[PDB]
């Protein structure tokens, strides 16, 4: 038989994350925009949640960038806004969702460019 | 809601298991400090056990608790059946790492991102 | 009312009368390979890289410029509409100078990808290529225009989005070069957008000439503070120093454009 | 049963194996092998790399069979793309596939003996190995860890002259196997330490997923190369060396026999390799020839995109298994439409074999455990992945 | 010092690295070495620089030497050609 | 008659036809409890009946081995009682029932 | 090689094999270095005609898996035809 | 373009129906890839029953377990997708039975059905965190003895959170939070243009 | 096609002659003596070892060995910083940052191959369009300190100048193949 729990699945205790990176890390759920350089829209389809950016100090010996934040390069991809919000809640990371913004329909017709008076 | 029970039907039954594990660790701390020649005090270690067992005191859900002891039991097994040598155990004490202050002024003075 | 039903591969999408064939594919979700068509720029039909095949029709139609009509089935991936792209891409590439490891629109090319996705694997142009003298259009835009696919989006933007009306086509044949007839710099705000809008890397940014390459750039979405329109922008950072700020679309505030100052 | 924690004593090696054991004097009561001393993340790292830049990981998964492993990923990526390699490339892969089997068996038989205490077979056959490595180097550039077998065929045609040398060697290697034999197959002592040690039943071998010589040694007839042909291993003719009274000695004899049968397959490949190209002609999957990318625009674009971004495999998932020298090596490669994989569980013939150590070495002496780790050809790279 | 004027400041400590050691630099600097090669006076409006050696060189590109004032320079070699 | 089966552990079973007829008839019996139109009952009854019929029909074990495949006859014996064990197990499992639970939505959508 | 006949004879005997015929050390039998320059063959798809990629791109003509028994008399069927027994070899059945 | 025989896509398809019919209480979906591979999908409760039928059925003997793995689709409510690939040496065919398990909803163990799984199930717990009831001895296999966190989860940082160095003061190896000297450069590689309808 | 190894086709019934032959095999260790003969035989074979410093094990032109950056005959370094050598490196070894040189040409301000990170795959050799980065023949570059193994543009360019003559010969031999 099933048991009842109203407790938001929080599994922060099982994930195995250091305390500092669960209480000081804000992740943003956003649908990636399109670099204006290209006109393809296949990278503006799935929602992604990305952890907040952290220190990137220069390395003294070779000048390479060096980072102390483990969750930096991690960007998880989630198909829908609801599912991504769920991941933040059970993992205990703070979230600030940004609504998808899709190009509004625009009316175009080759005839217009040859308008008597535009 | 409407979840399936992993091993404990309710926080009550689950807590029973935590009690057992605590006892287990409590009885074991002394042995480890001797079979690993660790440079710690049994009392000190036993407090650490308490620390951990409470670090997760907030969990309210029965399922999460049950896994927590499964995992906890596994750790004990690695320390009583000794497969975890000192380096592994002492890590719990975070002996070498320098503690970080949590005071705002302290962080301000040191790190860009607190 | 005002809702024709056109089928994109039999999906019965319904569109307001007036929607182009390319637009009909978009609502189903398909994306016609396109050059010279920008949403906020007038339809020109220059490239003809968008030829699709409405069902039961002798010739393929220009997606971006064909008012859709009731009943039409687009057959976007029809064997025909692939020869109509496998054979156009043959042409754009034929006169193209292969300096892709110079073209800093390396990974930001809508012509390699549309070639790697919708075009052929080889070339048959055993003949010689062409070369067009470069132009010092300004101190911000580096026009290595031997790259130009004569797609006329610059001449549009430079006339329609910005009112410069300077850039224009000069000549006919395969030496139509889209550069200012006399060398007058393209001095206007909104100038740098040409970079972002030329899919080819013919004219690109001169300060960000060769400092990076796009796959590396980590892209963080932020807000313009130089001016009070608060235009949305994406700051492209590599190994911790900002390399480029390019626009990200906000319908209401900056719809895909940013000022010369804030980039 | 005083736990001895043997194996961090570098006693059977094959990698680093902490075989915690409980031994009543010189009898083993229970063996609990520990693993992960060589876990390195190979499965997670691959998710962050493109298909072609994850090919070098496969050579490192079990590096005594450097290439045969590469063929398994190749095949897998080719299936997902529904592309097949050109005819010459297929024969090559079978040519170097087999050469690699010999290399593994020379490793397994001679390293087995070194732990047993016979040291001269290793030096005899490591010289032959050496000569083979040189084939690798003159074909790939690297002695081992070549990266020659790529997802769409081979990387570069064989040098002009290799086939002839892969002949001279093959023409003679037999005698070298024959010699080892005159030293071990019938030694009055090899037999004893090997015969009737680690017998595995037929039903139990299938149950514990042994899938290798270990099954074949018990008499089960299964060679994925004959049952489910991959590449052109169908066009060749070889005899699987099945065994009876499966035990360390019998399986050994099987490994010496596949060394023999692989020379039969190599001969053919040299006799019948076709004229042709060594990589698919789809610039979409295979990188364009350097003369072409330096004279044709479509080829540069295809070179730039392939090296910088990737194949862009169509979304799907496949489990493709070959017959790597150790046993069934399989890659379950789940793939989203992206150029970089999503999952790539490597099935290692070896994760299953080690598990069997417990059910094989029961009521056995310390020396028996050393013999059984040898008869499983455990390379900790594949097990730990 | 180096090709790019990389010279640790008089106070920088990476100079400790060079203490008791040679800071590796190359006397042969490209910016200068290309200059030495003279402008090729071709007699065709557009010429191609395959890079020298064909397949053993750089991707083939055609240069427009039409501008009478300036000289075409291969984005690859740096070689210059004038009509 | 044979000296031994290829498989190491398996041992030659004398009276193999009798041993198979015993196991085959048992299974048929157990299946008799399965629900009438239960899929497992109809399918396995068909397989087992054909296997017996052949075992009854063939008095030569070598040809018997060819007729129902099975490699060596000893294996067929192991497969039959393995099936007999599962038939007993499934009666307890009641897998003939309808799906336990529908998959959470979008659970099986791979492109993700 | 380069062994006095007697040593060779002792060698061949003690080993029981004509090891001289198949020496391990390589001498002037190995492919000479600097083998001639190679002009490799260009494969298919290099035709300049009737070479449309759309007609040679198995990469994405592949389709989403076929689905059977989605949740959203009859004879028994096996995973595949029962396997065929392997046959003993004829060159060397045993050993 | 690879050669495809539809003989298999038909044989395997039929078998799929056969399995489904015989085990309808658990089979949710049964598909054959375009690569001629069957992939019965079962409710997690059908782990024991569906495997056993395949291990011990005359018309479907699937004796050895090729592999047990768990892809992790973070979006999917049930995060893990335990996949069991099986081989039938009798019918020379492989099938894959895949179930779904969330982080704290354990799956049954099949060590009973195939003892091969004794190790792989420990591997799935160590890397992904799925738990297997009735497992003889479930304990980390690949990760370090004191490792905290399940590594192959998509939500775990590649470099991880801890790295080891020898400290003289304490004369013993000591974890410290990871500090990397050149962070993993995260090249963005997806192109903004799709390839086909799929 | 299968083959039985270690399967006794039949039960040869002991015949005194057979028994004696066998008993002699156990009593006078006949097979053990057979094994000794094999090793005595090789003792007389020529050893295959090479004087390592004086003689070197043969490596053909494709040997990957140690990284070098080549220069055009004129003296202009070949690299034009397209940076796809960085993109395809499997280990993340190559780090490249570039800016337009004063001449106006494209060039790399910093090119750092971390050789300890590099796994010598040879893809960089493959990927370069101008073929500026090549796998040089030298394999002997063992270094006392870890820092020496990290290589900046100046070491690689210097490595390129030192080994250019052989690198050119090696690329000359193998380019038709590629
Ligand atoms: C002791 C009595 C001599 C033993 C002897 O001469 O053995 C070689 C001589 C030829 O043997 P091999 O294996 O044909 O020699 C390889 C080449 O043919 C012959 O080898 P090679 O082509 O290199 O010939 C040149 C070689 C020729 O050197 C020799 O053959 C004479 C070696 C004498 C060693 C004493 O001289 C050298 O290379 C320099 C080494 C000279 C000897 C070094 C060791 C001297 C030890 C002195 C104290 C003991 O042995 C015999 O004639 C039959 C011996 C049967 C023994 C049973
Ligand atoms: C000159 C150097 C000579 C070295 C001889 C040994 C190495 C060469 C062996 C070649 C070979 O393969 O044949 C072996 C052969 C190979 O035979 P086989 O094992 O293949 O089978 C033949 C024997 N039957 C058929 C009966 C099984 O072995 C023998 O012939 C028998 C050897 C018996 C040895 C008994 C122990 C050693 C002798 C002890 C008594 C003392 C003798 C003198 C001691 C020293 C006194 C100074
Ligand atoms: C009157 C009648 C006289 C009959 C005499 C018979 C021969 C006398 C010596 C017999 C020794 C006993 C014997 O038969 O062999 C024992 C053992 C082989 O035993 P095995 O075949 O394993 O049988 C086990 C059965 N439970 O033998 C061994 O395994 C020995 C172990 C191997 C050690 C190395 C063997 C090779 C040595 C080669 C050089 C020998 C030189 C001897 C002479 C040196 C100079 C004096
Ligand atoms: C010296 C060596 C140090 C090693 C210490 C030890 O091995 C590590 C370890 O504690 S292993 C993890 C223990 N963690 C649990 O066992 C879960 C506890 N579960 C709860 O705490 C619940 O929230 C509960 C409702 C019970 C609160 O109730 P309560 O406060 O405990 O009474
Ligand atoms: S534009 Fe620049 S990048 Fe795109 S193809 Fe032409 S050259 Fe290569
Ligand atoms: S410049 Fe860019 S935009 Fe203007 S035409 Fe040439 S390509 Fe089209
Ligand atoms: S690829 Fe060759 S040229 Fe392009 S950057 Fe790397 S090295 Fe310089
Ligand atoms: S987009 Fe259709 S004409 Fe250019
Ligand atoms: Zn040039």
């Amino acid at each position: 038989q099933l048991i009842t729990v109203d407790e938001k699945l929080d599994i922060t205790t099982l994930t195995g994350v250091p305390e500092e990176h669960i209480k000081t890390r804000k992740v943003r759920i956003f649908v990636p925009a399109r670099n204006n350089m290209q006109s393809g829209v296949n990278n503006t389809k799935k929602w992604k949640m990305e952890f907040d950016t952290r220190e990137r100090w220069e390395n003294p010996l070779m000048g390479w960038a060096s980072t102390a934040d483990p969750l930096s390069n991690m960007v998880l991809t989630f198909s829908a806004k609801e599912d991504a919000i769920a991941f933040a809640e059970k993992n205990g990371w703070s979230y600030d969702v940004e609504e998808k913004k899709v190009p509004k329909p625009k009316s175009k017709s080759y005839g217009a460019n040859f308008s008597w008076n535009k | 809601t409407s979840v399936k029970p992993i091993f404990s039907r309710d926080l009550n039954e689950a807590k029973r298991r935590v009690r057992e594990l605590y006892r287990a660790w409590y009885r074991e701390v002394p042995n480890t400090v001797h079979l690993m020649q660790l440079d710690i005090t049994v009392k000190q270690g036993r407090d650490k056990v308490r620390e951990m067992f409470m670090k997760n005191a907030h969990v309210t859900d029965p399922r999460v608790v049950d896994l927590l002891v499964i995992k906890g039991k596994m750790e004990l097994q690695e320390t009583i059946k000794v497969w975890k040598q000192r380096t592994h155990v002492m890590r719990f004490f975070h002996e070498t790492e320098t503690p970080r202050p949590k005071d705002f002024l302290s962080k301000f003075y040191m790190g860009h991102d607190p | 009312s005002n809702l024709i039903e056109v089928f994109v591969d039999g999906q019965s999408v319904m569109v307001e009368p007036g929607t182009t064939v390319l637009q009909a594919c978009e609502k189903v979700g398909m994306q016609i390979p396109r050059f010279c068509y920008h949403e906020r720029l007038s339809v020109a039909g220059n490239c003809r890289m968008c030829l699709v095949e409405i069902e039961k029709a002798p010739k393929v139609v220009a997606a971006c410029a064909m008012p859709v009509m009731k009943g039409w089935n687009i057959l976007t991936n029809s064997e025909k509409s692939k020869k109509a792209r496998e054979g156009v891409m043959e042409f754009l590439l034929a006169n193209h100078p292969l300096d892709c490891p110079i073209c800093d629109q390396g990974g930001e090319c809508d012509l390699q990808d549309q070639s790697m996705m919708f075009g052929s694997d080889r070339s048959r142009f055993l003949e010689g290529k062409r070369a067009v003298e470069d132009k010092n259009i300004g101190p911000l835009v580096k026009t290595i225009m031997t790259r130009c696919i004569q797609c006329t989006r610059c001449i549009r933007f430079a006339s329609e989005i910005a009112g410069v009306d300077d850039l224009g086509t000069t000549g006919r044949g395969n030496d139509m070069q889209v550069g200012t007839y006399i060398e007058k710099m393209f001095m206007s705000e909104l100038s740098g957008n040409v970079i972002d809008i030329c899919p080819v890397g013919a004219l690109t940014s001169k300060p960000y000439a060769f400092t990076a390459r796009p796959w590396e750039t980590r892209k963080t979405e932020s807000i313009d503070v130089m001016d009070a329109v608060g235009s949305n922008i994406v700051v492209s950072t590599r190994t911790g120093e900002v390399m480029r700020i390019l626009p990200r679309m906000h319908e209401d505030i900056n719809e895909e454009w940013i000022s010369d100052k804030t980039r | 049963n005083m736990t001895l924690n043997f194996g961090p004593q570098h006693p059977a090696a094959h990698g680093v194996l902490r075989l915690v054991l409980e031994l009543s004097g010189e009898m083993v009561r229970k063996c609990d092998p520990h693993i992960g001393l060589l876990h390195r993340g190979t499965e997670k790292l691959i998710e962050y790399k493109t298909y072609l830049q994850a090919l070098p990981y496969f050579d490192r998964l079990d590096y005594v069979s450097m290439m045969c492993n590469e063929q398994a990923y190749s095949i897998a990526v080719e299936k997902l793309l529904n592309i097949q390699p050109p005819p010459r490339a297929q024969w090559i892969r079978v040519l170097f596939g087999e050469i690699t089997r010999i290399l593994n068996h020379i490793m397994a038989v001679t390293t087995h003996a070194l732990d047993i205490g016979a040291m001269t077979p290793f030096f005899w056959m490591f010289e032959e190995r050496e000569k083979m490595f040189e084939f690798y180097e003159r074909v790939s550039g690297a002695r081992m860890h070549a990266a020659y077998i790529r997802p769409g065929g081979v990387h570069q045609d064989l040098p002009l002259g290799l086939l002839d040398d892969i002949y001279e060697f093959s023409k003679n290697f037999s005698l070298r196997i024959d010699e080892v034999e005159e030293m071990l197959t019938n030694n009055r002592i090899w037999r004893n330490r090997t015969v009737d040690i680690g017998v595995v039943t037929a039903e139990d071998a299938l149950n514990y997923g042994f899938s290798g010589v270990m099954l074949r040694g018990s008499g089960i007839q299964w060679d994925l190369r004959k049952t489910q042909p991959y590449d052109v291993y169908d066009q060749v003719e070889f005899d699987v060396p099945i065994g009876s009274r499966g035990d360390c000695y019998d399986r050994y004899l099987c490994r010496v026999e596949e060394m023999r049968q692989s020379l039969r397959i190599i001969e053919q490949c040299l006799n019948k390799m076709p004229p042709g190209e060594i990589k698919v002609d789809d610039a979409k999957v295979s990188p364009p020839k350097r003369a072409e990318m330096k004279t044709s625009m479509e080829s540069l674009i295809h070179h730039f995109k392939l090296y910088t971004e990737g194949y862009q495999v169509p979304p799907g998932a496949t489990y493709t298994a070959i017959e790597a020298p150790k046993g069934e090596f399989g890659v379950y490669l789940v793939s989203d439409g992206s150029s970089r994989p999503y999952r790539c569980k490597i099935k290692a013939p070896g994760f299953a074999h080690l598990a069997g150590l417990d059910k094989m070495s029961k009521g056995h002496m310390l020396a028996d455990v050393v013999a059984i780790i040898g008869t499983q050809d455990i390379v900790f790279g594949e097990i730990d992945r | 010092i180096t090709h790019t004027g990389q010279v640790y400041d008089e106070k920088d400590y990476r100079r400790v690295r060079f203490v008791d050691r040679q800071k590796e630099v190359n006397e042969n600097f490209a910016i200068d070495l290309i200059a030495q090669q003279p402008v090729n006076e071709v007699e065709h409006r557009i010429i191609a620089c395959d890079g020298g050696g064909g397949a053993l060189g750089h991707p083939k590109v055609y240069i427009n030497l039409d501008k009478e004032t300036k000289t075409g320079t291969c984005g690859y070699c740096g070689l210059q050609f004038k009509q | 008659l044979k000296k031994t089966t290829g498989l190491v552990g398996l041992a030659v079973c004398d009276t193999p036809h009798e041993r198979l007829t015993i196991l085959y008839t048992k299974t048929l019996d157990i299946l008799k409890h399965f629900p009438k139109h239960a899929a497992y009952r109809k399918y396995t009854e068909q397989i087992t009946n054909e296997k017996l019929d052949m075992v009854k029909a063939e008095p030569d074990v070598k040809k018997l081995e060819a007729l129902l495949q099975g490699g060596e006859v000893e294996e067929v014996i192991l497969q039959a009682e393995k099936e007999l064990s599962l038939a007993r197990k499934m009666l307890k499992w009641k897998p003939w029932e309808p799906l336990v639970e529908e998959p959470p939505a979008n659970q099986w959508k791979w492109p993700i | 090689a380069s062994a006095t006949r007697v040593i060779q004879k002792l060698r061949n005997w003690a080993s029981g094999q004509d090891l001289q015929a198949k020496l391990q050390l390589r001498y002037q039998e190995i492919a000479k270095r600097t083998q001639p320059p190679p002009k490799l063959p260009v494969g298919p798809s290099h035709k300049l005609s009737n070479n449309y990629y759309c007609t040679r791109d198995g990469r994405r003509e592949v389709v989403p898996p076929s689905i059977i028994m989605s949740s959203q008399e009859k004879k028994a069927v096996t995973p595949a035809p029962p396997m065929k027994r392997w046959e003993l070899s004829k060159d060397q059945p045993y050993l | 373009v690879r050669p495809r025989s539809d003989v298999t896509h038909k044989q395997l398809s039929a078998f799929g129906e056969y399995v489904a019919e015989i085990l309808p209480k658990y089979v949710q979906q049964v598909q054959v890839s375009c690569l001629d591979e069957l992939e019965i999908c079962i409710h997690p409760d059908g782990v024991i029953p569906t495997l056993t039928f395949l291990r011990d059925h005359t018309n479907a003997q699937f004796k050895s377990l090729a592999d047990l793995t768990a892809v992790d689709v973070p979006t999917r409510q049930n995060r893990f997708e335990i996949v069991y690939n099986l081989l039938s040496l009798r019918f020379n065919s492989r099938i894959r039975v895949k179930t779904y398990a969330d982080e704290l909803t354990p799956i049954d163990s099949i060590v009973s059905v195939h003892i091969a799984a004794n190790w792989y199930e420990r591997e799935v717990w160590d890397m992904f965190g799925v738990f297997f009831f009735n497992h003889p001895d479930l304990r980390r296999i690949l990760t370090d003895y004191g490792f905290e966190g399940h590594p192959f989860r998509k939500d775990f940082p590649l470099t991880g959170y801890v790295e080891l160095r020898y400290d003289d003061e304490v004369k013993r190896v000591v974890a410290e939070p990871v500090e990397l000297a050149q962070e993993f450069r995260k090249f963005d590689l997806n192109s903004p243009w799709e390839a086909f309808p799929a | 096609t299968y083959k039985y190894v270690n399967k006794k086709e039949q039960e040869s019934e002991v015949d005194m002659k057979s028994a004696t032959d066998n008993a002699a095999r156990i009593l006078m260790w006949t097979e053990l003596i057979r094994g000794l003969g094999m090793t005595l035989s090789y003792l007389f074979r020529e050893p295959a070892t090479i004087n390592y410093p004086f003689e070197k094990g043969p490596l053909s032109p494709r040997f990957r060995g140690e990284h070098a950056l080549r220069r055009y005959p004129s003296g202009e370094e070949r690299c034009i910083a397209c940076k796809l050598c960085e993109a395809i490196c499997p280990a993340q070894a190559i780090t490249i940052e570039a800016e337009p040189r004063a001449d106006g040409s494209r060039r790399t301000t910093r090119y750092d191959i971390d050789m300890t990170k590099c796994i010598y795959c040879g893809f960089c050799q493959e990927a370069c369009p101008v073929d500026a980065i090549v796998e040089g023949p030298n394999f002997e570059f063992s270094t006392e300190t870890h820092e020496e193994l990290l290589y900046n543009k100046e070491k690689l360019l210097n490595n390129g100048d030192k080994w250019e003559a052989e690198i050119a010969a090696n690329i000359q031999a193998d380019y038709l193949y590629r």
